[PDB]
């Protein structure tokens, strides 16, 4: 009838992102960035729903204030933890 | 003068043919010599020179033409007496050396010069020839009365002329070099050239090897009792050129024939002998490399077909060959850098390409076999391994690893096997796993072992988080089951997306509660549950004897689909579980192979007959197993 | 899967080697790299050495004036400076090989083993390959109108350039003596990073070609 006593499932952690390249360092989104790799590196978001490493978009905005896939202004919308 | 010359001549004749006179005689002689030189003694110098020459001629009147064994007993005794007497005479007429040879020849040097002229007479060749004939008892016979040779050698060395050459400096061994050392060296060369070949023509070369070492030791010893010190290096070079450095061909042939045997005691002898000369080890290193290469290759040729499916035997054979020849290299050849390099090159060559790789038609079969050996060695087996033994065996695996060159194939295989071994909760010792990863990282860098470190820390963090879920569950009435989960990363583990499953209604409460709990502690994260590898427990509160099943989640879905009825088909099951066709075929085949589910037929070969979508599946209510807690899995 | 054949004396070509006497025959030309088995390779279409990211026509236009008022001269000076620097370094790689090898014997005789000079050889090979790719990636970068997808490329290749300079700096001096357990680790961690980065650059270039993303 019931026949259930215990269950042990296996699930994968993954960021909630439609595409996976970070489009700045071209690494995999889950991997380390170009800075943390040549030696906390989290994923930031934006209003236009694009995803980049934190330490990539940081320098990109330090130079120019445009989201680098869409010629529009950029401001943070959701940090990643 | 004249009234002084006769008495002084008497005194000088007294001092020679020594009779140990008293102080009065020598003091009065000195008084005479001082009396003359005050009133500038050139005529006295002339008289002394003429007297010395006349006495030397008188002495030569006897003792010349004896030619053997007696010109030594003559010459050494005459030389000792003459040298002592002349030193005393230099004592007597010592006012000449201070105020007439300061405005120019000291008397002792004059006596040495006159005796040198006593050397440049037939005495020179006879004495040296007899000395060489005496040393020609190198063969045997303790007849070399060393006082009959050291005296002659010291005479030659002392006779190095210094009559205002520059001034008294030190050992002027010109006469020694140009009158005795040359003949001695030439005769040594001739004697050794003859006897070495005479011996080598009759006996195996091992005995010649022993004899050559003995002769070198002997000739080093001889220069410490007979000759002068500044002949050791030159005599050593001549003996090294004659005994060895002129038979390298037979040494190389014997070296090969020794390596084909196992004599590890005289290989050390040959290393010593050949290393004594300049760059004679050139052929030895190459020959050793070739031999050890062929030995290892033909050694793992013996396993043949049995090795290709047993990692243990293959890695054991490689380790055995390496161990034996490293043991030989570290004892005989004194850990010489060249021989160690030869061993390393040959080990690389015969590990990489050999009978097993040839049979498998690729050179990436050895790293796979090593990785499978390490797998089979770290799994949780029946025996409980001892820590020291396990650590030692991992250390040996590291050597055989360091000899391979495509260290990437090994990483892929090790990552796959470690993934399986960690997911299925089936591992021997976390300490062993951590140590193995640590030494891989130490031998190949941080970039090599990043995925493995993440794969490890991820299971650690999963174990952490499951306890926190248990803690939080004390306030939310855990419905009916134990929920243990392992949340892995996504870029590290070698696992695919999913297999299109539909969750049964018996698990949805726990699924939703845990996904909501995970969404709480993290900002944005997507758990992509994969059911293709996840097991549990069933209790079967439906049968007669209260069994217990232990199978994957697919069995759970299919079995729980029978909570309503027992008359479902392949299509009817497919509708409610949404599983792929061939996967469902495999799982139903496994179920029917087990005694739980049977077809319409009673004793058919259901394990082989394929099933069609319009085929009923009947729940076998009479199921019974001998033991409890039946494990239905592959 | 590119089937080509090498033989002796629109689908056949002569070998630009100084005195090689062979013919290269291929199934169909795609400006792919072919090896003449005489020790030289070149792309079958144009005739110069193998150039992976940059197309042949731009190589022609760059090599015609290989050596426009005020700023174009500055851009040309910068790009040609980098290109000639890499070419001058590459022409002397025989000296680099001999230097590292003689270092290998020198360091091995001072009480040190063989596997160490082995990893040194591997590092040198990777360094030379990375320089050879940077060579032509600069050429590709020059004929490119600035937009969003060009800043990213010019920013990645600068980092790869810096890493290569770091690698080459490590070798010469910091292989000095008796510090293997760290110098080795640093060299390995550096050349793996360099190789991965150059693979990323080549992938970016070819994907841009496929997706029609650049502007000239
Ligand atoms: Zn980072
Ligand atoms: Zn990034
Ligand atoms: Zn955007
Ligand atoms: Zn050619
Ligand atoms: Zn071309």
């Amino acid at each position: 009838r019931f026949e259930v006593k215990k269950w042990n499932a296996v699930a994968l952690w993954a960021w909630d992102i439609v595409v996976d390249n970070c489009a700045i360092c071209r690494n995999h989104i889950m991997d380390l960035c170009i800075e943390c790799q040549a030696n906390e590196c989290t994923v930031a978001w934006g209003v236009c729903n694009h995803a980049f490493h934190f330490h990539c978009i940081s320098r990109w905005l330090k130079t120019r204030q445009v989201c680098p896939l869409d010629n529009r202004e950029w401001e943070f919308q959701k940090y990643g933890h | 003068l004249d009234q002084i010359w006769d008495d002084l001549r008497a005194g000088i004749q007294q001092v020679y043919t020594r009779q140990s006179m008293a102080k009065s005689r020598y003091m009065e002689l000195y008084t005479h010599v001082y009396n003359y030189c005050t009133s500038v003694g050139l005529e006295l110098y002339k008289r002394l020179k003429e007297f010395l020459k006349n006495y030397l001629t008188n002495l030569l009147k006897d003792g010349e033409d004896l030619m053997d064994e007696s010109v030594l007993k003559f010459y050494t005794q005459q030389w000792e007496d003459y040298r002592f007497s002349s030193k005393v005479l230099n004592g007597i007429c010592a006012y000449l050396n201070r105020h007439w040879v300061r405005r120019e020849y000291e008397i002792y040097s004059l006596a040495l010069v006159t005796w040198r002229d006593c050397l440049f007479r037939p005495l020179n060749k006879q004495v040296t020839n007899a000395v060489l004939k005496l040393i020609e008892k190198e063969r045997n016979g303790e007849t070399i009365n060393t006082r009959l040779i050291s005296g002659v050698v010291q005479s030659y060395v002392e006779l190095g002329l210094n009559e205002d050459d520059a001034f008294a400096k030190g050992p002027t061994l010109t006469v020694y070099k140009e009158s005795f050392e040359s003949q001695f060296l030439a005769d040594t060369e001739r004697f050794y050239t003859r006897e070495s070949t005479e011996f080598l023509q009759q006996n195996p070369v091992t005995e010649y090897m022993k004899k050559a070492e003995a002769r070198l030791l002997e000739e080093q010893r001889r220069v410490q009792v007979y000759l002068h010190e500044s002949t050791q290096d030159e005599l050593a070079r001549k003996c090294e050129q004659v005994l060895i450095e002129k038979h390298l061909e037979i040494f190389h042939t014997e070296f090969q024939n020794l390596l084909d045997a196992d004599k590890n005691e005289d290989l050390g002898r040959m290393y010593n002998l050949v290393s004594r000369i300049q760059d004679g080890l050139g052929e030895l290193k190459k020959l050793l490399e070739t031999h050890i290469h062929n030995q290892g290759l033909a050694a793992i040729e013996k396993c043949g077909e049995a090795a290709l499916n047993d990692p243990k035997m293959y890695v054991q054979t490689v380790l055995d060959v390496h161990k034996k020849y490293n043991a030989l290299v570290m004892s005989a050849f004194n850990n010489d850098a060249g021989f160690v390099a030869a061993l390393d090159k040959a080990c690389g060559r015969f590990i990489n390409n050999n009978a097993v790789t040839k049979m498998a038609q690729s050179s990436s079969k050895s790293p796979e076999l090593l990785a499978r050996y390490c797998d089979s060695l770290l799994k949780k087996s029946s025996k409980n391994p001892e820590e020291a033994e396990l650590e030692d065996t991992l250390n040996q695996v590291m050597v055989v690893f360091k000899y391979i060159e495509d260290k990437d194939v090994f990483q892929k295989f090790y990552a796959k096997m470690l993934a399986k071994r960690l997911v299925h909760q089936n591992s021997a010792s976390d300490d062993a796993e951590a140590s193995m990863i640590s030494k891989l990282k130490q031998a190949c860098g941080f970039e090599y072992t990043s995925k493995l470190q993440r794969m490890f820390q991820d299971i650690g963090v999963s174990k952490d988080l499951n306890e926190q879920f248990k803690k939080h569950l004390t306030n939310s009435e855990p419905l009916d089951l134990d929920f243990s989960i392992q949340v892995l990363s996504s870029g590290s583990w070698p696992f695919q997306q999913s297999c299109t499953f539909a969750l049964p209604s018996e698990l949805e409460r726990s699924y939703q509660r845990f996904t909501a709990f995970y969404a709480s502690r993290h900002s944005g994260r997507k758990l992509t549950w994969l059911y293709q590898l996840s097991k549990g427990e069933l209790v079967t509160n439906c049968f007669k004897n209260r069994y217990t099943l232990q199978a994957s989640t697919f069995q759970m879905a299919i079995l729980l689909q029978y909570n309503t009825e027992d008359a479902y088909t392949v299509q009817q099951l497919t509708d409610s579980t949404q599983i792929k066709m061939d996967i469902l075929a495999q799982v139903l085949q496994i179920l029917l192979k087990s005694k739980l589910l049977v077809l319409e037929d009673e004793n058919a070969n259901v394990d082989e007959v394929e099933l069609k979508p319009d085929t009923l599946i009947k729940l076998y209510l009479g199921y019974k197993n001998k033991k409890l807690r039946v494990n239905i899995n592959v | 899967d590119y089937r080509y054949e090498v033989l002796t004396a629109r689908l056949l070509k002569w070998c630009p080697a100084p005195d090689c006497h062979h013919v290269v025959k291929v199934q169909y030309p795609d400006a792919k790299p072919v090896r003449c088995k005489c020790g030289r390779q070149f792309c079958f279409n144009c005739g110069e050495n193998w150039h992976d990211p940059v197309k042949c026509k731009w190589l022609k236009k760059w090599i015609k004036k290989c050596d426009r008022s005020r700023a174009a001269l500055q851009r040309y000076l910068f790009y040609c400076n980098r290109y000639m620097n890499h070419m001058q370094s590459l022409r002397f790689e025989h000296k680099l090989y001999a230097q590292v090898k003689q270092k290998m014997e020198e360091m091995q005789q001072h009480n040190m083993s063989w596997i160490e000079v082995q990893f040194l050889k591997k590092a040198v090979d990777v360094l030379c390959q990375c320089r050879a790719t940077l060579m032509y990636t600069y050429v590709f970068a020059f004929y490119l109108k600035k937009n969003n997808q060009s800043i990213i490329f010019e920013n990645n290749q600068a980092d790869l350039e810096n890493a290569t300079e770091v690698l080459s700096g490590y070798l010469e001096r910091d292989i000095s003596q008796d510090s293997l357990q760290d110098i080795k680790q640093k060299v390995q961690d550096k050349y793996r990073y360099c190789e991965s980065r150059r693979r990323v650059l080549l992938q970016h270039v070819h994907e841009g070609y496929e997706k029609d993303l650049w502007e000239y």
